[PDB]
């Protein structure tokens, strides 16, 4: 196992990224952060989102370069790793997301990136 | 002339004397374990785990 | 007179008929009435002190604290939370006209107010509700007829926009961005009139993007004629303004097609391997002269692309920008007179964009960019870019420009204006008052009453600037019977005069007879109302 | 009737409403005790603030900066909200004037409590307040001076305005060294405003006069194992390429064979891939390479084979600093090594600051972006270092942009109140009382300076009132010892920009919460 544990504070989710090779964490201060599974360095970490995030999912065709997070800012706000910038963000929530579903993607609210 | 500005807010002086007290309490404190005489302090932490 | 009917049978056996009938609550007749006018008498209280130049602000706390200074009645009745259900149908109504009309949204309230007001002294005397909404909806035809036959024409020609601009400023002289009055007017008005269909259709608001940022001064607000958007060029070396730019909309990431059904490509050789790659790099190299070779200096996508890809664009000469939102996509294709192309082999050249300017824009010490895209040959859509000092007074400038763009999309689907500051409320109470004398008399009660609700606006008008209103009112009263003029009204700004003509003070005719018509409406069903049944 | 004093109830369980007398009784408060807070830490003699957090890190900062002590509080008041976020924004526009903004925004509102007290009704407040504030606009805008042509003259105006800017923070102690490290830095950036362009390292122990600005560039990334930890007259090649497990971007690719012979094969192939992708990295005849993302095993020790220095993991800004100093292209395909131009210094070499090791770039080729070394006692102090660099280099970005300076200690205040008050006395109506507040709380700015250093504050503003009314424009508080002083002689420039954020935000904000009568609050979450 990875067991890892660099971490300041608790982890919300941690979800292994579709490619087989690195993984992606959130840490309880609302930054995202990737790991790569065999050197061990922090790629890098995501700024913005200062409540604490809640859910983590990729991209569902492999395409480890895209995620999507929310968390306790009542937002939807989507990533990429080729920019490390907020590429796509959403509004309509206003509640706490627990978990998101990834089609566009689906939260608890269907979302579509393709007409936002 | 005479009388100056009264200085009527007593809070920094206050936290001045805080803040010294502070300070002196921490020398104090760790004054012992100074010098070839000094001897070490034994420090529990929450988790359990001992220092000498 | 509340918590419903409590029996137990005259058996002494027990007497069950609704659930939970022990703890529901009940109101039954002239207590209900009552309760419904005096709950909408203090939420039209509450607003009439934000009502005509002089109006005072309201600031709105959310539940999660965030705070809102404005002056929309809508926006106001929209955050604010009330269990009554009265209260929710005031809502409602403000919110009804904020969207038929987008001005008004105060009056409707006050006006309804004043009408339940005089309606609870007319049901004290005896007189069925139902007869009290019968004589105001009699009442309410004699002052549309009235508002009809006042009404004024103006012109909404492109060449002299002076009439538009008017109008813009009676809208705007309520709002905050009253310092800025005049540019705020010809903006609204030249944002209303670039992108309006212009045989009297109408008016696609989707067309006109408001963005507020904040820094600056809100003297900074400027139109653009093109499209802002919160993005930048994808690489950190590409040069920030590109002049005569050649645009190409493309909705494809520059990256390897990729199939939607699934897919597997087996690898069973070194020389697969081998080919892959060399499809791979090949792939990149196509789809980059495929942009390059339709002449374009400057390339959108909507869906991000890889590194391989940015450095063949920058290394081609081709500045380019990533992750466009759709919207924005649609935008900048509608502004540039270019198309939207699916994919590079379909991409030609006279699917290309054009735009006089496309720069970056700095903003201080923030770090933040935007592009900026301008100077189009005949752009059909226009940003309105907000600065301020404080995000708060943005969205007030947002609101109160989506008014005066409201305002002029009426102005376009009618161009009958009518002489406000009280006059048109004044008017329409005289004329309900001639009628009231011819009517049989026990309907003539319910029509004065009408009149004198109506008559509330010029008396809250002359009760914000400090004027006393029952004299201010009457005086001007008086003036409109002697010397027959329905222009003249209430001197909120103390400009010396009293007729709106001169003073330019401009309403729409269809706001007014949506408001008359709104209010009437929502007295009458609340009139219509004689119980309630909360658990 | 009212909202909330009626019979009937129209409200959720929690929701509040306060009319005319208890909204701007709360507005008026937090406002002014919003301004109380922040003030004290305004002028040279200011004092700063400990800001201890509740939270389960209780992180510890101290802070002479006001949008940064506005920010980390727990604020309920709305009219506190709006100051804040009014210091926000003056933070993100201008580096500085923070603390000034919110204190004129404080005094105005002050005023316009005393003003309502006295039977006014707020709209001709309102008007009076923007009739003054045209007018201090016009008058500061008239007492601006360029000295943009001449380029000693506006290197002197640059040092004063960084000396200012420096004189109310901790960094007052070594204000020289500060300043003249400020300019250096800003002067490095060659007209381009990128502020990051500038990267602060706050390295413990040492002095604060221990600090310095390289003549190069420091990167804080470490080598490769294999490979070279010294080079001279070196050529930099900064990429952005994989360089680690570097899979097509099929996904949909896969190896499905039937014998492991066959994926042995496969695995020498794809290491064939990489050692061609190194190949051709190598091709443009470099002697340093840097990736943005990771450098595996076998890469590495290619480098290594190669004799060339590969640094890895150095982040967007790191090689976007990289190719700003070195003049190199950030590339991501080498097929075409004639298209790519290549960074150059004089000599790469690993420094020792402190307990940590750093790569050093010197004799570097452009020198566009800075390496600012920290060192400090304690890390508050390397935090309080750090954003007292940011306001000066903010400034002095500003000022290069826009070099328009108008003069300090208190001119600029005593100039726009002067005329604030020459118009109003032209002017009939409680509108002339309402613009003498406005002067008044103009007057206040400087009063409050002087308050700060123990000084007779009423004897200083009367003198400085008196200098400004007989024609004495460039007359202005003297720190050294307490009199007043002509500030061109002195040297207390600002950003004309500077001022006029600070004066349009606070007139804007005071007019913005004085419009309201009415908070109404809904029933909050918890
Ligand atoms: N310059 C003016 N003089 C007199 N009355 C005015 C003037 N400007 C606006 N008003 C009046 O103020 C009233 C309120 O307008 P406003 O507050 O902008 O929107 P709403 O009608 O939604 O309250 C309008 O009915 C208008 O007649
Ligand atoms: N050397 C000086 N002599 C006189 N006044 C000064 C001097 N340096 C700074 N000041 C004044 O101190 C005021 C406050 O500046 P400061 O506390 O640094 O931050 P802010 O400008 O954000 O309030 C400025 O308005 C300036 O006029
Ligand atoms: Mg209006
Ligand atoms: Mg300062």
């Amino acid at each position: 196992k990875k067991s890892v544990a660099m971490h300041t504070n608790y982890l919300s989710a941690c979800s292994f990224t579709n490619s087989d090779m690195q993984i992606l964490t959130a840490s309880g201060d609302g930054t995202c952060a990737l790991w790569d599974v065999e050197s061990g360095q922090l790629l890098q970490s995501f700024h913005g989102h200062g409540a604490d995030v809640l859910c983590l999912d990729l991209a569902p065709s492999e395409t480890g370069n895209t995620f999507v997070s929310g968390g306790c800012d009542k937002k939807a706000m989507v990533w990429d790793m080729r920019s490390g910038q907020c590429v796509q963000a959403f509004e309509t929530h206003e509640s706490d997301i627990n978990s998101v579903r990834y089609y566009a993607f689906a939260s608890g609210r269907l979302y579509d990136l393709r007409a936002d | 002339r005479g009388k100056g500005a009264y200085q009527d807010r007593d809070k920094p002086a206050q936290i001045r004397f805080s803040n010294i007290s502070a300070a002196k309490a921490v020398a104090d404190a760790i004054r012992t374990s100074l010098g070839p005489k000094g001897m070490d302090k034994m420090i529990q932490d929450g988790k359990g785990d001992v220092t000498i | 007179a509340s918590m419903g009917t409590l029996a137990f049978d005259e058996y002494g056996r027990p007497f069950l008929i609704i659930k939970d009938q022990d703890r529901k609550s009940r109101l039954m007749g002239l207590e209900a009435l009552k309760s419904h006018i005096m709950a909408a008498k203090a939420v039209a209280n509450t607003m009439r002190t934000s009502l005509g130049p002089n109006g005072l602000d309201k600031m709105m706390v959310d539940k999660d604290g965030d705070v809102t200074v404005t002056n929309d009645g809508a926006t106001i009745l929209s955050m604010m939370d009330v269990d009554h259900q009265i209260a929710k149908l005031m809502v409602e109504l403000s919110k009804s006209q904020d969207d038929e009309i987008g001005d008004g949204t105060t009056g409707v309230v006050v006006l309804a107010g004043a009408l339940l007001e005089e309606a609870e002294q007319l049901l004290d005397r005896g007189i069925h509700p139902i007869r009290i909404a019968d004589g105001y909806e009699q009442a309410a035809r004699v002052a549309i007829e009235h508002l009809d036959k006042i009404s004024d024409s103006v012109l909404v020609d492109i060449k002299d926009t002076e009439p538009l601009i008017q109008t813009a400023k009676t809208t705007l002289g309520s709002k905050v961005v009253n310092s800025c009055h005049r540019q705020m007017a010809e903006i609204a008005v030249n944002a209303v009139l670039t992108v309006a269909d212009m045989e009297r259709r109408d008016v696609d608001f989707e067309l006109i993007k408001v963005e507020g940022k904040v820094g600056g001064r809100l003297e900074d607000t400027k139109l653009i004629k093109g499209v802002i958007v919160d993005k930048d060029f994808s690489h950190p070396q590409m040069p920030k303004k590109v002049e005569d730019a050649k645009i190409a909309i493309l909705t494809c990431p520059f990256e390897p097609p990729k199939p939607k059904t699934k897919h597997k490509l087996d690898v069973t050789s070194v020389e697969d391997y081998k080919a892959l790659q060399k499809y791979e790099k090949e792939k990149f190299e196509e789809m980059i002269q495929q942009i390059k070779e339709t002449g374009a200096n400057l390339a959108i996508c909507q869906w991000g692309f890889d590194d391989e890809a940015n450095h063949l664009l920058l290394q081609n000469n081709l500045p380019a920008v990533r992750w466009v939102g759709g919207p924005e996509i649609e935008l900048i294709a509608i502004a540039t007179g270019g198309r939207i192309v699916p994919r590079f082999s379909e991409l030609t050249a006279e699917k290309l964009g054009f735009a006089g300017l496309v720069q970056e824009i700095s903003f201080g010490t923030t770090k933040d960019k935007m592009l900026v895209i301008e100077q189009c040959k005949n752009s059909r859509a226009v940003t309105i870019f907000i600065r301020g000092g404080n995000k708060m007074i943005i969205e007030e400038a947002k609101r109160s420009l989506h008014d005066a763009l409201c305002v002029i999309r009426n102005l376009i689907r009618d161009n009958r204006v009518v002489y406000g500051g009280g006059a048109a409320e004044i008017s329409c109470a005289l004329a309900v008052s001639q009628e009231a004398d011819k009517c049989p008399t026990l309907e003539q009660y319910a029509m004065r009453a009408f009149a004198d609700a109506l008559e509330v606006i010029p008396m809250a008008l002359s009760e914000n600037s400090g004027m006393n209103p029952i004299q201010t009112m009457t005086e001007v009263r008086a003036r409109q019977v002697k010397e027959m003029n329905p222009a003249l009204g209430i001197d909120c700004l103390h400009k010396g005069t009293n007729d709106m003509k001169q003073q330019h003070v401009i309403e729409t005719l269809i706001g007014k007879k949506q408001q008359i018509s709104l209010a009437t409406q929502m007295v009458r069903m609340i009139l219509k109302i004689d119980d309630i049944r909360k658990p | 009737a009212s909202l909330s004093l009626a019979p009937v109830n129209i409200f959720k369980a929690g929701a509040d409403e306060e009319r005319a007398e208890t909204a701007r009784l709360t507005s008026f408060i937090g406002a002014i005790a919003i301004g109380d807070l922040v003030k004290s830490t305004l002028g040279p003699k200011g004092m700063d603030k400990i800001l201890l957090s509740s939270g389960r890190d209780a992180s510890l900062m101290v802070t002479n900066d006001g949008a940064t002590i506005l920010k980390n509080i727990g604020v309920d008041n709305p009219a506190a909200k709006v100051l804040v976020d009014m210091s926000r924004v003056q933070d993100d526009e201008v580096g500085d004037g923070t603390t000034s903004v919110t204190v004129l925004a404080a005094e105005l509102l002050r005023e316009a409590e005393s003003l309502i007290a006295k039977k006014i009704h707020p709209q001709t407040i309102i008007a009076g307040w923007r009739e003054a504030t045209k007018a201090a606009r016009e008058a500061l805008l008239s007492s601006a001076v360029d000295h943009g042509s001449d380029e000693v003259k506006f290197r002197q105006d640059l040092m004063n305005i960084a000396g200012t800017t420096l004189s109310s923070k901790l960094l007052t102690h070594h204000k020289d060294h500060f300043t003249k490290l400020a300019v250096e830095a800003v002067l490095r950036l060659k007209g381009s405003g990128n502020l990051e362009a500038i990267h602060i390292i706050k390295k413990l122990g040492g002095s604060l006069a221990d600090s310095y600005l390289d003549e190069g560039f420091l990167l804080d990334k470490k080598i490769g194992v294999n490979q070279p930890k010294r080079i001279e007259n070196a050529k930099i090649l900064i990429a952005n390429t994989g360089m680690d497990t570097d899979k097509i971007k099929i996904f949909g690719s896969r190896v499905r064979v039937d014998s492991t012979a066959k994926v042995a094969e496969i695995e020498h192939a794809e290491k064939e891939k990489m050692k061609e992708k190194v190949e051709r990295i190598l091709k443009h005849g470099i002697n340093c390479f840097i990736n943005r993302q990771l450098i595996y095993n076998y890469p590495e020790q290619l480098f290594g084979a190669a004799g060339v220095m590969a640094i890895e993991h150095a982040d967007f800004a790191g090689v976007e600093r990289l190719a700003l100093v070195t003049g190199g292209e950030i590339a991501s395909t080498f097929d075409h090594p004639e298209l790519v131009k290549l960074g150059s210094c004089k000599l790469i070499e690993e420094v020792m600051i402190g307990e940590d090791k750093l790569i050093h770039f010197s004799g570097v080729a452009l020198g566009e972006a800075c390496t600012i070394v920290l060192r400090g006692a304690t890390q508050q102090i390397l935090d309080e270092a750090e954003r007292s660099l940011h306001d000066a280099l903010c400034v002095l970005a500003q000022t290069v942009k826009d070099s328009r300076t108008v003069y300090g200690g208190g001119c600029s205040e005593m100039l726009m109140a002067h005329a604030v008050t020459q118009l109003a006395n032209r002017t009939p109506g409680k509108e002339a009382v309402a613009m003498e507040s406005y002067a008044k709380a103009l007057r206040m700015l400087p009063t409050i300076i002087a308050d700060n250093a123990g000084y007779d504050s009423a004897d200083l503003v009367a003198q400085l009132r008196a200098a400004h009314s007989e024609g004495n424009t460039t007359a202005g508080l003297d720190m050294r010892e307490g009199t007043i002083g002509d500030m061109a002689i002195l040297g207390i420039t600002e950003s004309f920009q500077v001022k006029r954020q600070v004066l349009l935000s606070a007139a804007e904000a005071a007019e913005v919460i004085l419009r309201v009568d009415n908070i109404i609050k809904a029933a909050p979450r918890k």
